[PDB]
């Protein structure tokens, strides 16, 4: 009666969802963006770039970090339920290892 | 008009034209024999600014 | 006796008497939120060579920190962290005292789960106003938490009973 | 405007634009920080913050 | 049918239509609750079996 | 009593030819006991459906069809064309339509730039007026269920199966294909003891 | 000699006030309408308006 | 004989008006403009421009 999932599942508590950033995937995206910012701001790498390019790259990274995507929240709150309701009527029952 | 005092914010306005079963005094039946009155109207902030 | 290279003494000893337990009340919660110099819900840990504070142990409350450290955004040094925690806990104390006056609920019993979740949510800047009506125990801690059904759900999930 | 909930709608307009940049505590999971500022229409919906 | 032909009661749906007599703002897209309930009730229909 | 045979059956041709005799059934003397259904239109509808969907789900849905219960599809024009058709001959508007829309539709005036009719036009949805709508995305199983329960099944697409399709508006408004075989004119049978058809059913 | 009914009955009198909450059916209508007010009074259950 | 207003009123004392900035709405405009400057000069926002 048990399905395993490679990501954390947190059941939703409302039926009218709004945008939310308290997700592991959103945290992952934020960490990747800040790592790239640190790489750009490193003093052994910055002197090889023009100031305008540095500013544009930092703005682009900020926009990518703050983009409004609903997929990470959907993957945490809704996809497991759909998988669970679909599984019992599959011709090939699930076969899993931990 | 109140500024930020939420306790004094109006919530309804009602008018009565009848009485209930056996009450004859208007002050004892106004609260439960009224019809709410009000309507919202929309404006354009683009023009006002 | 010896076991895998761990030597054991030739004598036996064990404790004998357990301490009676006391419930957790509103005065206790308020005193904990008022982190006086004499008593704090935290205790520092020091390095054994430089005698410098490097970590802190958390008692109750402050046992509900389950999110990332970045979300809390704590100061680095111990003194700054202590101050920061004191000003932040004062506001929460006044917020709970707004709902529960001390003159009426002086000796009521509070729900430890709800207290920890409330402190964690407030420190992480989450919706905590819904946890306030559950602060005071009604019949049982576990029963009250089981009967809510719909809560924040990053603190409690009900799997039946 | 004469709408009594105008000050709150002014506040929530900036709070909507700053989601993920600056976070503040709301009341419940229904009227969160990303809810449209137009929804805050009654006195009961005024946030504690 | 026998009950209908001997009872003094008469069902006149125009009572509902007359009493409503309300209207919403032209810009207001949410259909006034008045027009919404009238659509559900369908006063023009006259079957009461 | 419905009996399914593995051959195409038509009301007149299968009566003229000895279909049951061809299969080996003994003669029934008077033929008033048996009646033949017609499924050729159902078969070409099946081909049309197969053009869009998969064979298996369409077949599974069509299995649950009750051939002893009558029902028909009512094809509606697109939303805009329905609006102009209602603007003309304004007696066609049902009572379910909004009062403001109905009054504005009676404007008998050029409504392109009134913008109140226009915001109402964006606000309008066909599902509000008509509850059972196929909407070209409905599953064949849901089609068959709505056809089994009820008499009129409203649709906005012609890729359906199970029953005859009747137009709701004059052909001018409809820009679809001229599938007159299944589509009849815009303006407008008992069963015997034994009814012979092609497709088996488990209803 | 009896005939059961699913509602309460009273002696016939045509001079009865219309808004008589003693009547079970009239009282039922008033109670339902009052509840619906509490449901939509604070906009707690209607986000997205 | 009383008319309410949602803003402060101060009677004029001259019949030849001249431009003046000592007003509620003038202060309101100035405060909003200064707020946006603080956002632009913030250390978390300026490097992206």
């Amino acid at each position: 009666e048990v399905l395993l999932l490679p990501i954390d599942h947190q059941p939703a508590n409302v039926t009218t969802p709004t945008l939310d950033f308290t997700n592991e995937l959103t945290n992952w995206r934020a960490r990747v963006c800040e790592l790239m910012k640190n790489l750009v701001d490193n003093q052994r790498y910055q002197p090889g770039w023009t100031q305008s390019l540095v500013s544009s790259m930092r703005g682009t990274l900020d926009k990518l970090k703050l983009i409004k995507s609903m997929t990470p929240m959907y993957l945490q709150q809704l996809a497991p339920v759909e998988l669970a309701v679909i599984a019992p009527m599959l011709p090939f029952p699930p076969f899993q290892v931990p | 008009y109140v500024r930020l005092d939420r306790d004094r914010v109006p919530t309804m306005v009602g008018v009565t034209r009848q009485s209930r079963d056996t009450i004859t005094q208007p002050a004892l039946s106004l609260s439960t024999t009224n019809t709410t009155v009000g309507v919202p109207l929309a404006l354009d902030a683009r023009a006002i600014t | 006796a010896n076991v895998w290279g761990v030597r054991l003494a030739d004598s036996l000893s064990s404790p004998t008497i357990e301490t009676r337990t006391r419930q957790y009340t509103l005065h206790d919660l308020c005193s904990d939120l008022d982190a006086n110099p004499g008593r704090e819900p935290w205790k520092p840990l020091r390095n054994q060579r430089t005698n410098n504070i490097v970590a802190v142990q958390l008692f109750r409350p402050l046992q509900g920190l389950v999110l990332d450290t970045q979300l809390y955004g704590f100061p680095g040094a111990f003194d700054d962290w202590e101050r920061f925690m004191r000003e932040k806990l004062r506001v929460l104390k006044y917020e709970v005292l707004r709902i529960y006056p001390i003159s009426n609920y002086s000796n009521e019993h509070v729900n430890v789960f709800v207290a920890n979740a409330l402190v964690g949510a407030f420190l992480s800047n989450q919706a905590f106003y819904d946890l306030l009506p559950l602060l005071i125990i009604n019949d049982t801690m576990i029963g009250d938490l089981l009967g809510t059904g719909a809560s924040l759900s990053q603190f409690f999930q009900s799997h039946g009973d | 405007t004469t709408d009594p909930c105008a000050p709150v709608k002014a506040f929530m307009t900036l709070a909507n634009m700053m989601v993920g940049f600056e976070t503040i505590p709301m009341d419940n999971q229904i009227y969160t920080q990303s809810r449209r500022a137009s929804a805050f229409s009654t006195p009961h919906t005024w946030p504690r913050c | 049918v026998l009950l209908q032909r001997i009872s003094p009661l008469q069902i006149d749906p125009t009572i509902i239509s007359n009493t409503m007599s309300t209207v919403s703002e032209s810009t207001t897209q949410t259909l006034s609750p008045a027009s919404s309930i009238l659509g559900k009730l369908r006063p023009s229909n006259s079957d009461f079996s | 009593a419905y009996i399914a045979v593995p051959a195409v059956v038509d009301s007149r041709s299968s009566e003229a030819i000895g279909l049951l005799e061809s299969f080996g059934v003994d003669a029934g003397a008077d033929a008033n006991d048996v009646s033949y259904q017609d499924h050729d239109y159902v078969l070409d509808q099946l081909q049309y459906m197969l053009d869009g969907y998969e064979a298996g789900d369409v077949i599974d849905a069509l299995v649950h069809k009750n051939w002893l219960h009558h029902s028909v599809y009512c094809l509606l024009p697109p939303k805009s064309q329905l609006l102009e058709y209602w603007k003309s001959n304004p007696s066609a508007i049902p009572d379910n339509v909004d009062r403001r829309l109905r009054k504005r539709l009676m404007l008998k005036k050029d409504l392109r730039k009134d913008d109140e009719y226009n915001q109402l036009a964006r606000a309008f949805k066909i599902s509000d007026v008509y509850a059972p709508l196929i909407s070209s995305t409905t599953s064949p199983m849901t089609m068959i269920q709505n056809l089994n329960q009820g008499e009129i099944v409203y649709t906005t697409t012609d890729r359906v199966i199970g029953a005859r399709i009747l137009l709701y508006a004059p052909r001018k408004y409809y820009a679809s294909t001229l599938s007159f075989t299944m589509t009849k004119c815009i303006i407008p049978v008992p069963h015997s003891r034994f009814n012979v058809g092609t497709f088996p059913s488990i209803a």
